[PDB]
């Protein structure tokens, strides 16, 4: 995985230039946000379990057949299970938005996870419910200009998932 | 019997590592007592030597429970 | 004029031109960075349990990930191998015992 | 013919554990260089989630015991050594009396 | 990179980043700028560390440029120098990113296989690599001295 | 694995057959083979870094934006192990020759060589190139005999990586 | 404290501290006068703390001392109240030490253990840990109250 | 391991006292000394290589039938691994001295150092003349001040080794 | 040697010595003559081997006994043939071995690390290694010098 400044740096390696002015541009606006990653970060690791609360709470309402018997989070395995992938996907979405890249999404996270997920009955669709629910939750507890950007990287699982 | 208390001391001499190896050289352990032939052989196959071996769980003689 | 020449050893390290598919293929190229972005845990200290503990409960915890491939705590394998552990942390087995 | 623990202690038991592990590390993906399709392998390995698939990545390795065709008998210096022979064979034939 | 290496750590564990490793970014992220300034300044004037020290390299180490020499020649002495280049620009990524790691990631691990395959002496890289380290510390001021240093230091010691 | 004497051994073995006029033929052309082979072999070992030198000299002076940056074999990493491969080629090849049999090849090098590479982005061709200018080398050290021997084991390993 | 994770983390990569760990400690030592202040700030006011969180968690609680509560009755109260007094003195302790491994190694190790052996609810933590946020956070300035407040949420979350 | 405000924070907690006035003196003390403490630290970062040539060079001066056939450092393995054992009693009195406390030499260095060096056949008596070695090439370069504070741990590796 | 070998190998696999290695055994032990004849051949031409290789060393690299060279003075320079002297005998225990082993494990193991601390340059070595080998190949026949030159050459690759 490759955070913001690694990218520029792996950029210009793989070209084999020095920083320009772009390069120097991108890496001031890493530098810029990087009081508001860390207080986000903070913030949603002070309170993954309450926003993991709230978001499976919100998917298994709006899919009561998830929980009940014949679903997939049908069992305290599977329950437990369900909100252990919720709490992955918290976790790396943190990563990520520390980072400043979805590097780290495609290498650690979304990697093998369809075809891991089809080959155990997982349902895809309500997956990517519950972790736009957890996008909702965050985004209320860290407030709208930490909530867009950790909205990214929610909704680059989202779609990496569909 | 089903447990032995061994004390043993393991040069090197393949390399000089970079690692501090204070850990691993001189060494007290409890290996259960099947195992025991095998550590011994790769201990003595390493080049160590074995500095003390005890009983500690079972008693020596025993015919059942071992 | 003074003409001042691109000096020889500049163009002795350029890059062929590479557009976004080609630079995200370069990057990527070889053996994984997994290789070199992770930890190896290791007995490293010889200190008793009271201090030190938080680096044997994080070693424990990688024994599990590595033996068990993720958290087990559904499995409740701290209580499972809370002797185990115990017997780590005063030092009468090592790591490979426990594994 | 002994089942699961003597299977496992076979595996911690080896040399091969012992030098690279030892008593202190965790175990960890090796990335193995050598021998031959270790790396694929252990990469599909360690590419995969828990339970991702069932299917054995190595069932077996085909054996290389015998091609079809190429038989190296028409090589060059196969071929020098037959005529070599032919010699060896004729001096001894001239060892025998002349009549 | 400081970021990197904390969320690697904190995968191992597979756990939050501490709020420790949250101050740690934070006291990276604060010096961002003035990394920047230093990695800037060393990048304005690439050609001429590396014509200075590629001089005073081939002043310490004249047989490297005479005939039968490693670097002997237009086209040996440009690679040579182009070597240096590589390693300037390993510098000011190091810089920038906080720590050694582009340096030892992309010039370190197995440069001696590489040297020793191009017939290429290692203390002639020591000293050319001091040699840059001079002429580039000349150009900042006493507080980014040290630091450029830094990864000069660790760069020779690698090599030898 | 299988030397000549192995292989003679084992297409005598299949047929539960004693060693007949033929197979006697087979282990004596061996036999006589087998000082050429020593001799190539110990030239080969005393001279292994001088034909790696001079092989990836050639590689790379051809392909040059092998080692410009972004190439495969651009970081210290990427050429070391670009010339330990090499290196491996030459023992393996050299193996093989010294055993009159080419299984070697197939068991220890070319098993999964070419998914290995493609998984790798490691380029094929000129790995084959490679090997081309190595099979050069050595042959102008070994001796036209011996050369001819060893084309065979490099032509070997360029095919099966073709 | 930061300077033993600075040392820990220069270990186990076996090597001299980085200047980066060097600028983290100077930073760290030239903070000490400031979290002294803060710490003996928020001893002083001890009673006054304990009691304001103690009342709002019991306002928002009042299951807690309500019949089959585990703070039912007066003694239980007292004990409450004497571990919230505790935690207090452990976020001073990790306010002076720069980092949260005295709340780590002296009240996170084992908690949630030692609170299933004594019934005590882990949500009634959590909140009586934010109440106690709450009150302590208003008596400190904005750039106090936001890094004692870090320390603050790392409790909470361990906790829960 | 304990620093001096780890070591302050346990002995007020096994009190059960927050800090009063002596425990923010000592606070105080340390903090004062913690910018001679750093720039010494870095300065012998800077020199390790150097300070541990000199002490290995007087060592063996003083002492050279350690390095002559029969002496325990008689072999490229047994030198390396003595220079080796110099380098890390001098990284770890650099770390001693930084966190301003005595623990992390025995619980790293000093625990089981005993029964490794007599099992192994190491003589104590020249290894702690290496420690004072050390440490008096360290003093020249640290400062007339420092070098007093580094002595400390100096003395302290010694007498756990004496 | 070749019977250690042979037995950590047969011990390896918990077994018994096959025929195969009894039969290499026994062409070892047949070479064992021809050995120590040249071993016996190097330890007479002790001083010679020394005294050439010493002046085509300090001949071809002129700067090690130069004001600034590692060698320079009486002692150094001494302690240079002293390390010359040193290497030739490991030289005659591997010929009487059979293999590298007793160069291994003298003198190769940690050589580099040791020569880092004494300063002395590595390429220094690799040639006073190559006189030795050719002072010590022309004093031998034909057929002494294939094998004694093998040692030479691995001894110079492991400086290398
Ligand atoms: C860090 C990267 C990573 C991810 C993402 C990951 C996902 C993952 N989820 C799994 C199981 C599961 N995952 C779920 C989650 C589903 N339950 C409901 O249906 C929801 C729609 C949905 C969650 C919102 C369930 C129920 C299981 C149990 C499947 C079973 O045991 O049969 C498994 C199988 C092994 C295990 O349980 O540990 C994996 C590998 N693993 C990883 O290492
Ligand atoms: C980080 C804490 C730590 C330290 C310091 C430590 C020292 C240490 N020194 C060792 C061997 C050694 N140590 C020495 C050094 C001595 N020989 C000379 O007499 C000198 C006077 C003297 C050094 C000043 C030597 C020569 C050996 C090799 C002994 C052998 O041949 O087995 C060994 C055995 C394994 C090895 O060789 O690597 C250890 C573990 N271990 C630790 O865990
Ligand atoms: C004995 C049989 C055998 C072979 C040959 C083999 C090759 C092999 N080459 C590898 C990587 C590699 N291989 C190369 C080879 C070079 N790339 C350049 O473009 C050249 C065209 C080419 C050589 C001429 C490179 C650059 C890497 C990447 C190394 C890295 O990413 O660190 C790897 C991955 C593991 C590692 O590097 O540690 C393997 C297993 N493995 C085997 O078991
Ligand atoms: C980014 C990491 C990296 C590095 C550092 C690197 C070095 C490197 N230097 C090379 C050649 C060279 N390198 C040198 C440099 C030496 N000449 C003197 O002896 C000096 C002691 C020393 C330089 C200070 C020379 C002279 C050559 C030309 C070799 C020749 O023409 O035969 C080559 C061969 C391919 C080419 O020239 O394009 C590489 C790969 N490659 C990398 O991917
Ligand atoms: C048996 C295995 C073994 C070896 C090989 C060995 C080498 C060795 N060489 C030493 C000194 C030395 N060795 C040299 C030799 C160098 N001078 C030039 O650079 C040349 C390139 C080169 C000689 C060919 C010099 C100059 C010194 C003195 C170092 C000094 O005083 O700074 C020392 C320091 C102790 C002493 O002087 O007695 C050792 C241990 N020790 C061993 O136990």
């Amino acid at each position: 995985m490759q955070d913001a400044i690694t990218s520029v740096i792996n950029t210009y390696d793989v070209q084999g230039k020095y920083f320009d002015t772009s390069a120097f541009d991108k890496l001031k606006a890493y530098y810029a946000t990087g009081e508001l990653r860390v207080r986000a970060a903070g913030t949603i690791s002070a309170n993954a379990a309450t926003i993991i609360k709230e978001a499976s709470a919100k998917l298994f309402s709006n899919q009561p057949d998830l929980v009940r018997p014949g679903g997939n989070a049908y069992t305290t395995r599977r329950y437990a299970a369900c909100v252990r992938d919720m709490d992955y996907f918290l976790r790396y979405a943190t990563y990520a938005m520390l980072a400043g890249d979805t590097s780290i999404l495609d290498e650690r996270v979304l990697n093998g996870l369809k075809e891991t997920y089809n080959s155990l009955g997982v349902p895809i669709s309500s997956t990517v419910q519950g972790i736009q629910a957890m996008k909702e939750v965050t985004g209320s507890l860290v407030g709208s200009g930490a909530a867009k950007e950790m909205g990214v990287y929610f909704d680059y699982l989202s779609s990496g998932l569909s | 019997t089903r447990l032995f208390k061994v004390t043993a001391l393991i040069p090197s001499y393949k390399k000089v590592r970079g690692g501090r190896e204070l850990q691993n050289t001189y060494f007290t352990k409890l290996v259960e007592y099947d195992r025991w032939f095998a550590e011994q052989q790769r201990i003595q196959k390493q080049g160590g030597k074995i500095l003390s071996v005890k009983m500690v769980a079972g008693k020596p003689g025993l015919n059942t429970g071992v | 004029p003074s003409f001042e020449e691109t000096p020889k050893f500049i163009e002795k390290g350029t890059a062929p031109d590479r557009a976004l598919p080609q630079i995200r293929s370069a990057i990527n190229q070889g053996v994984s960075k997994k290789r070199d972005q992770r930890k190896i845990f290791s007995t490293v200290g010889i200190q008793t349990s009271l201090a030190s503990r938080t680096e044997f409960d994080a070693l424990i915890r990688a024994a599990y990930r590595q033996v068990f491939e993720r958290d087990m705590d559904s499995y409740r394998i701290t209580e499972v191998f809370s002797v185990l552990e115990t017997k780590l942390r005063n030092r009468e087995i090592t790591t490979k015992e426990f594994i | 013919t002994q089942g699961f623990k003597p299977f496992i202690n076979a595996i911690l038991d080896s040399k091969e554990y012992g030098e690279v592990f030892g008593d202190g590390t965790v175990p960890y993906n090796r990335y193995p260089t050598l021998p031959a399709a270790n790396f694929p392998n252990t990469e599909i390995l360690y590419n995969q989630l828990t339970k991702q698939s069932a299917e054995v990545v190595v069932p077996s390795f085909k054996p290389v015991t015998s091609p079809r065709g190429m038989d190296m008998s028409q090589t060059p210096l196969m071929l020098q050594a037959m005529g070599d022979i032919a010699e060896a064979e004729q001096e001894v034939a001239l060892q025998k009396p002349l009549f | 990179s400081v970021v990197t290496k904390a969320i690697v750590s904190a995968d191992a564990e597979a756990r939050y980043l501490s709020p420790g490793e949250l101050d740690r970014i934070r006291g990276f992220v604060s010096s961002g700028e003035r990394r920047l300034r230093v990695a800037q300044t060393l990048t304005e004037s690439r050609e001429r560390i590396i014509k200075q020290a590629g001089d005073q390299l081939f002043q310490k180490r004249p047989d490297l440029v005479s005939p039968g020499g490693n670097a002997y020649g237009a086209e040996r002495t440009a690679s040579c120098l182009r070597d240096l280049d590589y390693y300037l620009r390993l510098v000011t990524f190091g810089i920038v990113a906080g720590d050694v790691t582009p340096i030892e990631e992309i010039g370190v691990i197995g440069v001696k296989e590489m040297y020793r395959n191009l017939e290429v002496p290692l203390p002639g890289m020591v000293e050319a690599v001091k040699a840059m380290k001079s002429v580039a510390t000349g150009l900042l001021s006493g507080d980014d001295s040290a630091e450029v240093g830094y990864y000069f230091d660790y760069l020779a010691g690698a090599l030898a």
